[PDB]
């Protein structure tokens, strides 16, 4: 059946919770009928969207509004709702149905006659007809009936009113608020909307996010409302919180620049980090001794560490396991050794204990990432013990990334002299506790951490992020080895020097960037924001307005 | 004193917003940009009440 | 035309990029 | 999972109630709504959907109670302030108190 287009002016705006309100102006953020949407209006079985809510208009009677379905595509494979409007009641129920929208026979049987479900036992509820009618030709002539249709998080909402208006085949003008109907805390999809007219018409809008100040009265009814993102008028008014503005010029909102799109860039590195070399090493230092490896000039793909089966822990600090595969670094570097497996959390920026006191000890701040797994087998062997543990420092809290193997003797303040007995001679333990395939220390965890330098210098370590090309002379989104902005790229026309990377203003702000592909330098000139205002004669004189940007 | 009072870093891992966010997941950069927010709303308040 | 006497081209002679910030 | 909204109790703790004061200052609890003033007949118009109303400063006004379905306004109890008068302690110990 065909459709046709009208407007719905004020209509659409319902109470938006259960509180009691009176004498109040009150701003609120919720779903709802623009005031001045384009509205499609029916013929009265077409199947229409279902977005964030629906709006349902209609001066027909029950006889030939029987209801209303809403759902997914509609088969035995989603749960659909059908809310069907009989004489005395209305009856709702949630399923896996086919059909079941018929119970009215005529002619048409083709998609109908039909009743195959699963087990409903659904929100199978009843009670009191949504459609009531009037007293003939004594009421105002053919009583609009408006519903709100909402589903937003486990609940199916619907908002009504009858309220009768005079004969018009249009929406009509004036200030009407629905209320709560009924609250179905139904966990169903939606995604299309039908009616059942068993086959004259109805309206259909649609809900968008909007801010409504709505004015209660003293008996605490919703009287009037604006919308505020109708015009720089209503704006104007939801700003002052006000249905009457005076004369003058007021501030209501910031302007800005979207940049529509992104630039990222890169060096043209065609190499890859030596992590086989670190975790499949085969060979691991003790942690008495342990391994210091540099990475640069490479790609980094750390996703295939993180999102890796056979590590037992990977915990970054100041940074994301899932992040800093996009971040550029400099002189990364991969501390490789081995631990009796209890001493874990003792490898920690910020702990203490044997190992972060005498053996390896990070930096408080410490940005980077410690990697370790089981990795039992080949190390514990049966009979093997190769995990040289430091233990006498004579002081203590050594130093971030220090590696002492002097073993010097740890006088105990027994004798300032030589030996062995009361001297603690041997910095290091020998009881290595490897206790091969038993008990807990058994030496699993494999320890690999990873130290980067997150400075401005030059990356060396780039991530798997592929590159775009320049815009220039537009505001754009950009991206210079993990510099990021919003701002308009243009030739900066600078004599920068032959080492220096980019540019900052009197600020200490990015003032201009170098390119990493071309090597030419470019301004960052920020977008546009300035702030906006509107002029007003003032509501009781007129509510045409100028708006300055 | 207003401006350079961005770069100052409240005790934040980084004066840089983006920074944070870039390297932070949801739940870590809240914190650090919180420290943030409360140090550039008291220097604002500070620079408005002069 | 653009006067502002002599005195006044004195005074004004002698008396002498944003991030949110802007100058009405 | 739970939901903390201003919304109809849908499930309750195995707390007991007890009756209304009403006319006085009482500490009270409305299906977790809690505050302390007087309950007084509010005489307001509430819609058949409203469970409680607020004033202008957007705090709670008025309460339905949740047996009886009628209409209580909250009145804060009353807090004031006190000095005290002197004419000073080398004169006379005696003083007044304004409430
Ligand atoms: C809310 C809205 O967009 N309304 C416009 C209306 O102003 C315009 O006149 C008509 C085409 O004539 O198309 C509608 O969609
Ligand atoms: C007049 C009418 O439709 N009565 C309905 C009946 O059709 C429906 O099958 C039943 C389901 O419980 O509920 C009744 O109120
Ligand atoms: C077509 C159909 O609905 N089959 C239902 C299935 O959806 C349900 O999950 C299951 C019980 O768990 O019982 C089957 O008969
Ligand atoms: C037909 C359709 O879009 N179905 C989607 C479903 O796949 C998704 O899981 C759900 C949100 O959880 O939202 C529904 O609208
Ligand atoms: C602000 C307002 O409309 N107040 C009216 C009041 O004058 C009227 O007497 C009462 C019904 O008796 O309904 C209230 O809504
Ligand atoms: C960088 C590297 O090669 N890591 C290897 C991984 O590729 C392999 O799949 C796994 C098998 O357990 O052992 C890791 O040490
Ligand atoms: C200095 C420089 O990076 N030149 C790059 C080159 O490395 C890259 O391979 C090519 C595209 O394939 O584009 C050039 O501008
Ligand atoms: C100049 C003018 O129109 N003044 C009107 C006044 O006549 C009206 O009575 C009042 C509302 O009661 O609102 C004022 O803005
Ligand atoms: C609507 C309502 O709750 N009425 C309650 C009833 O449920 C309760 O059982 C009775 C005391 O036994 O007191 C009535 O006021
Ligand atoms: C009017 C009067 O009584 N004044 C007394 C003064 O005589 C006394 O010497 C002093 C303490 O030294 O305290 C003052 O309040």
């Amino acid at each position: 059946l065909p459709p046709a287009y009208t407007n719905s002016f004020t209509r659409g705006v319902y109470y938006p919770d259960k509180v009691f309100r009176s004498s109040v102006l009150h701003s609120t953020q919720d779903l709802f009928l623009p005031f001045f949407s384009n509205v499609t209006w029916f013929h009265a079985n077409p199947v229409l969207p279902f977005n964030d809510g629906v709006y349902f208009a209609s001066t027909e009677k029950s006889n030939i509004i029987r209801g209303w379905i809403f759902g997914t595509t509609l088969d035995s494979k989603t749960q659909s709702l059908l809310i069907v409007n009989n004489a005395t009641n209305v009856v709702i129920k949630v399923c896996e149905f086919q059909f079941y929208h018929k119970n009215n026979k005529s002619w048409m049987e083709s998609e109908f006659r039909v009743y195959s479900s699963a087990n409903n036992c659904t929100f199978e509820y009843v009670s009191q007809p949504f459609l009531m009618d009037l007293e003939g030709k004594q009421g105002n002539f053919k009583n609009l009936r408006e519903f709100v249709f909402k589903n937003i998080d486990g609940y199916f909402k619907i908002y009504s009113k009858h309220t009768p208006i005079n004969l018009v085949r249009d929406l009509p003008q004036g200030f009407s608020a629905l209320e709560p109907l009924v609250d179905l805390p139904i966990g169903i999809n939606i995604t299309r909307f039908q009616t059942l007219l068993a086959l004259s018409g109805y309206y259909v809008g649609y809900l968008q996010p909007r801010t409504f100040l709505l004015k209660y009265n003293e008996n605490g009814t919703i009287t009037d409302a604006v919308d505020c993102a109708l015009d720089p008028l209503s704006e104007t008014k939801c700003t002052l919180k006000s249905f009457t503005v005076e004369k003058g010029i007021y501030q209501t909102s910031n302007f800005r620049v979207q940049p529509t799109e992104s630039i990222v860039r890169f060096p043209n590195i065609t190499n890859l980090c030596p992590f086989g070399e670190v975790f499949n090493a085969t060979r691991f230092a003790s942690v008495y001794a342990w391994n210091r490896k540099r990475i640069s000039n490479c790609v980094a793909d750390y996703s295939v560490l993180y999102n890796s089966a056979s590590f037992s822990t990977f915990k970054c600090y100041g940074v994301s396991p899932t992040k800093l595969n996009d971040l550029c670094f400099t002189n990364v570097y991969a501390d490789s050794f081995v631990i009796r497996g209890d001493e874990v959390r003792q490898i920690a920026p910020g702990q203490t204990g044997k190992i972060a006191d005498y053996n390896y000890k990070l930096p408080d701040d410490f940005t980077g990432c410690v990697i370790a797994w089981n990795s039992n087998n080949l190390d514990s062997k049966v009979g093997g013990n190769y995990n040289y543990l430091y233990r006498l420092f004579r002081k203590s809290n050594l130093k971030p990334f220090e590696r002492d193997i002097s073993t010097e003797i740890y006088q105990a303040g027994s004798t300032p002299c030589n030996g062995v007995k009361g001297f603690n001679c041997y910095f290091p333990l020998q009881p290595y506790g490897f206790q091969p395939t038993n008990g807990v220390g058994y030496q699993p965890y494999r320890v690999v951490v990873l130290s980067f330098e997150l400075l401005h210098a030059p990356a060396t370590v780039c991530g798997p992020k592929k590159s775009t090309n320049l815009v220039k002379n537009k505001c754009v989104n950009f991206n210079f080895n993990g510099l990021t902005g919003t701002g308009v790229l243009t030739e900066s026309n600078k004599k920068f020097l032959p080492f220096q990377q980019f540019g900052r203003d009197i600020a200490d702000t990015t003032d201009a960037v170098r390119d990493p592909q071309t090597l030419e330098i470019l301004d960052i000139t920020p977008c546009s924001f300035g702030g906006v205002s509107v002029i007003t004669p003032g509501t009781n004189t007129s509510n045409q307005v100028a708006v300055l940007y | 004193t207003l401006v350079k009072q961005l770069s100052s870093n409240f005790g934040a891992i980084s004066s840089v917003l983006n920074d944070i966010l870039s390297r932070l997941d949801k739940p870590e950069a809240e914190v650090q940009i919180d420290r943030l927010i409360t140090g550039r709303l008291q220097s604002l308040q500070t620079y408005v009440t002069q | 035309p653009s006067k502002r006497s002599f005195i006044e081209d004195l005074l004004f002679n002698k008396v002498t990029k944003f991030n949110g910030l802007t100058v009405l």
